[PDB]
RNA sequence: GGUCAGGUCGAGCCCGGGCUCCGUGAGGGGGGAGAAGUCGUAACAAGGUAACCGUAGGGGAACCUACGGCUCGAUCACCUCCU
RNA sequence: AUUCCGGUUGAUCCUGCCGGAGGCCACUGCUAUGGGGGUCCGACUAAGCCAUGCGAGUCAAGGGGGCGUCCCUUCUGGGACGCCACCGGCGGACGGCUCAGUAACACGUCGGUAACCUACCCUCGGGAGGGGGAUAACCCCGGGAAACUGGGGCUAAUCCCCCAUAGGCCUGGGGUACUGGAAGGUCCCCAGGCCGAAAGGGAGCCGUAAGGCCCGCCCGAGGAUGCGGCGGCGGCCGAUUAGGUAGUUGGUGGGGUAACGGCCCACCAAGCCGAAGAUCGGUACGGGCCGUGAGAGCGGGAGCCCGGAGAUGGACACUGAGACACGGGUCCAGGCCCUACGGGGCGCAGCAGGCGCGAAACCUCCGCAAUGCGGGAAACCGCGACGGGGGGACCCCCAGUGCCGUGCCUCUGGCACGGCUUUUCCGGAGUGUAAAAAGCUCCGGGAAUAAGGGCUGGGCAAGGCCGGUGGCAGCCGCCGCGGUAAUACCGGCGGCCCGAGUGGUGGCCACUAUUAUUGGGCCUAAAGCGGCCGUAGCCGGGCCCGUAAGUCCCUGGCGAAAUCCCACGGCUCAACCGUGGG
């Protein structure tokens, strides 16, 4: 390979967009974006597959480009697109809101939650880091970045929880995580589960970082701290099998 | 050009390491160009493969030329003497980035790349 | 493949039962039988291994191996690992079509439902079931009526009076 | 784009050597088969010369002799074991 | 699901080979594969080459037109579609095919580039001010059988450029603030140097133009995606291959690259490598898996998915984030074809199809409709990529070839004869076509109507007789059998097996503890070295103590999907596929 795979095969497809395998033998690759396109599910999958709302490809376009989602609060088109973890995508025709979230299968669920929450998307940020000006900003691994601060020391390192307005993109309600915050596992074996962590503490050198959390039931766990992904203390519901 | 990679000539051993393949064009190198000591410089723009363009000199003249707080000059050079890479280029006239050359108003030390960099800088010396 | 041949396959021992077993659960050729044989095998396989192994192996899936053989009717209540291993290949010739039809009486004897079945004229459940070697469950017995009917759309029909004579059921 | 000086990438052709495999050649050696021909009678009983062996020379051939070993050795082979 | 039999002999026991019985995979004979479902087909040949059709384009909503036509109007005049060439932009590096070479940091898994780039795309922030300018189209015109080619006047655009607004990059000195596991990348000031950003839109809608929906461009940062790079471990055979090496191992400076690097270079040193098998010859894409086997193990790399490699053989650059480029160019070698003989054009180990080869493998089909993708606001265009049917002893699965009375024989059955229902088959109906087909299935008429092949001395004791012939002709996998009452020949008859298959040959795995780890031996069956010595290596009495390397336990990161099992569901059914669990 010398170049990008425009085609992606059915039999490449995964078994976490709880997919037909068999189907045909070209499954639906979205034009790179946000996400990956085996971690992703795509617009393809929603429209026509979910809801029934489209029984071929050209239903499920036409549908999309006149409009029937809207994702982060702005404007699609067409079905390939790579929409990420922990986001919003949005049915205002019907007035539906989801969120992407794993399953302790690991299969994508879009699992529902209220109008009220597509307001808010919750983000732990990817990095952080100086541009010009001297100001730092803010990143994600969907892209979704803000600008602008005075730099220094601010909310966290990293593990954070923004409380982003989605037409405006714009943070609101900054807040850190604690040895007594909430904590939604989005990566790992131990996806699907949320609770209260017990302490942050890890391994103080190499690449393992450890970090630690007890549960409503008090399972006790270890993730990495880039597969922490703070809620806040608690936005969205959890994600069930 | 200059064919790489590269690593397909002698393994430690006394051995021979075949990798049955023809190169790619990312991989591969150029031959050199001359940075040449002249009273003017001589530059034309080329953008490199990956997508950055980059300044090359052909014949240059400047050396900038520092002091302690790096306080710069436009003055001309003169001729390389002290090549230390390979003392044949001292002769020829090629800046290297260990060179040391003469430059109209004391001796100073190149301490830059002309081939990509597209400017030659140098720090006076005490010598 | 659901073909199971021994490894002696001309031994004397062999061919005494299968030749006596032809119209006692119904043959025209013994793959039919191989089918029932290898279902079972398989069965008694994983029930083997299951039980073999330590309690470390989850519960679950031998949770549902059991439940298969309550509704199947082979463990009929039974709920013991054990008791797979117990047994017969002669357990699943009575769980045929041919001698499940025959069971209520709506086949003459198992030999006559080899034009009745061909023709579509006995129905499981909402649909006719045209093969000797489907395999019927205990919740299936409640449903077995008739459709696509010719024979038994006209009891004028003398196929009507070959079939029942005095009403001949039970297996045989 | 012209022509040419200097440097690098650089096939194709030619020349010689190295390595490795395949085909093949008068003539020559043995092998497995054949049916019938030819010589001897060696081995198998002790086969009428007990046999083997290493080494050395010789024989038409099976073979023979010398020396040392061995018996998986003949024999009632009787210092002795064996008798 | 773990099995043995014939054969060394007069008989016996051991040892040991051979043959056969099982699964699987080619090919080959007969017959058949009705009917129906899923897989599959130069797959162990010449990685031989091709006639002919075809796999690569697309926007006029960027753009000023040329032609036909439309709405008009029948004017001025603005609104559309097709067709047509030029710059723009994007695909053409992908998708598809093959696996020759390569035994290696090819590939797998974990690591890891803080050494490196990444356009289209996606996000957030900000920018697009002014000036300059062209060439097809059109008009006119020459040649070549052709390929192909032209010279000029005019001229549009998101056309091509410069400058500024800056930003980028280098370099010297000061210092903080973000990120880190650290090294230290990112901040800012300053000096001197260079390069020196950008472009817009028609009929509509939003804004005043720009701009935006839409399409695209610029700069800063990020993301995604692709490329390159480093390490741990795993990574074939022959020792009738034992010593190998001169950018070769290292140091120091440097060039060049996107970039680390003896990659390349100068200098300086003489190191580096090896018996836990170097080097050399030879063979081989590797992996998930698969085949077999109770396991251990053995065997394998095929459809299919993953990564790399190739595209007549070799060499070479340009444009692009991305090619040294599978239906592009330059050139050399071989070979083909056209030819006014001056001079041109190519590459089915891409797809149909052809031809050669051999033991072996398809229609010059149907469609762009569905699937994926590029462009396009969309409509829609392009697609032998693809979806399917055709043909094919290629595999698998399912199913039918009857049933009853019935005199009498071989009564787990058969045949005569009688009666009944009735797969194909006809007419009709849905399907489906996305227009065919595949014709089944259903309903009405309506028949017992597609069954063959092998074996019959012992192994398979599973299945027996006659006649001819007489150690013949022949049969044979093995042991054998025929020299005249032949179960073995040949023909006939009968029976037994299995069933759309049966049987044969070739290969692989089990049987084979004939590779011994599970699970083999060495007085005499094959096998103890003539004996010692001591090296490498292997192995170590009792008691204690330190380490916890080996060794056991627990948690957590992870070992792609598919293949496999179990469960349930769907298709009459099942194979199969979905889904969940393992």
């Amino acid at each position: 390979r010398k170049g990008p795979k425009r085609h992606l095969k059915r039999l490449a497809a995964p078994t976490s967009w709880y997919i037909e395998r068999k189907a045909y033998k070209w499954a639906v690759r979205p034009r790179p974006g946000p996400h990956n396109m085996r971690t992703s599910i795509p617009l393809l999958y929603i429209v026509r597959d979910y809801l029934g709302y489209a029984k071929t490809a050209r239903e499920a376009r036409k549908i999309l480009n006149e409009g029937k989602f809207l994702v982060d609060g702005r404007v699609r088109k067409d079905y390939k697109f790579p929409v990420g973890i922990m986001d919003v995508v949005s049915i205002p025709e019907t007035g539906e809101h989801y969120r992407v979230l794993p399953n302790r299968i690991g299969k994508l669920i879009l699992h529902p939650i209220s109008e009220d929450e597509a307001f808010i998307k919750p983000l732990r940020i990817r990095n952080k880091r100086m541009i010009k000006g001297a100001r730092v900003q803010l990143n994600f691994h969907d892209g979704t970045n803000h600008i602008v601060s005075i730099a220094e020391k601010d909310n966290y390192f990293t593990s954070y929880t923004v409380l982003m307005k989605v037409p405006e993109r714009e943070i609101l309600e900054v807040l850190p995580f604690e040895k007594g915050a909430y904590v939604f596992v989005t990566q790992g074996k131990n996806v699907a589960r949320k609770g209260r962590i017990v302490e942050i503490k890890r391994f103080p050198m190499g690449w393992p970082d450890v970090v630690t959390i007890e549960d409503e039931e008090g399972e006790l766990f270890d993730t990495l701290k880039e597969y922490a992904f703070v809620v806040g203390t608690d936005k969205p519901k959890i994600s069930l099998p | 050009m200059a064919i790489w990679q590269g690593r397909s000539l002698k393994k430690p051993s006394g051995g021979r390491i075949v990798l049955a393949r023809k190169k790619r064009k990312r991989e591969l190198g150029r031959e050199p160009s001359n940075t040449r000591v002249a009273e003017q410089d001589k530059r034309k723009i080329i953008r490199t493969y990956g997508g950055n363009r980059k300044v090359r000199l052909t014949a240059a003249a400047y050396a900038n030329v520092f002091d302690k707080s790096g306080k710069g000059r436009k003055v001309r050079i003169i001729r390389v003497i002290e090549n230390p890479a390979n003392r044949q280029f001292a002769r020829r006239n090629i800046i290297t980035k260990g060179a040391i050359i003469e430059t109209e108003i004391g001796k100073a030390k190149v301490t830059s790349r002309p081939g990509q960099d597209g400017v030659v800088n140098a720090i006076l010396l005490e010598e | 493949k659901k073909y199971e041949t021994p490894p002696h396959p001309w031994i004397k021992e062999r061919l005494d039962r299968e030749r006596v077993l032809m119209d006692k659960y119904e043959l025209k050729n013994k793959k039919e039988l191989w089918k029932h044989e290898t279902q079972l095998k398989n069965f008694r396989r994983r029930a083997r291994r299951l039980l073999a192994a330590r309690g470390k192996q989850a519960e679950i899936e031998r949770e549902q191996l059991l439940a298969r053989l309550k509704r199947l009717g082979l463990l009929p209540e039974d709920a013991v690992l054990d008791d797979v291993l117990s047994l017969t290949i002669e357990d699943i010739l009575e769980r045929r079509l041919q001698t499940i039809v025959y069971k209520k009486g709506l086949a003459r004897t198992m030999r006559q439902a080899r034009q009745l079945i061909v023709h579509g004229h006995i129905e499981v459940n909402g649909q006719i079931i045209r093969s000797p070697s489907y395999l019927v469950l205990k919740e299936e017995e409640d449903t077995i009526t008739y459709a696509r009917t010719s024979p038994f759309a006209n009891p004028q029909h003398p196929e009507r009076m070959m079939i029942e004579k005095a009403k001949q059921g039970g297996e045989a």
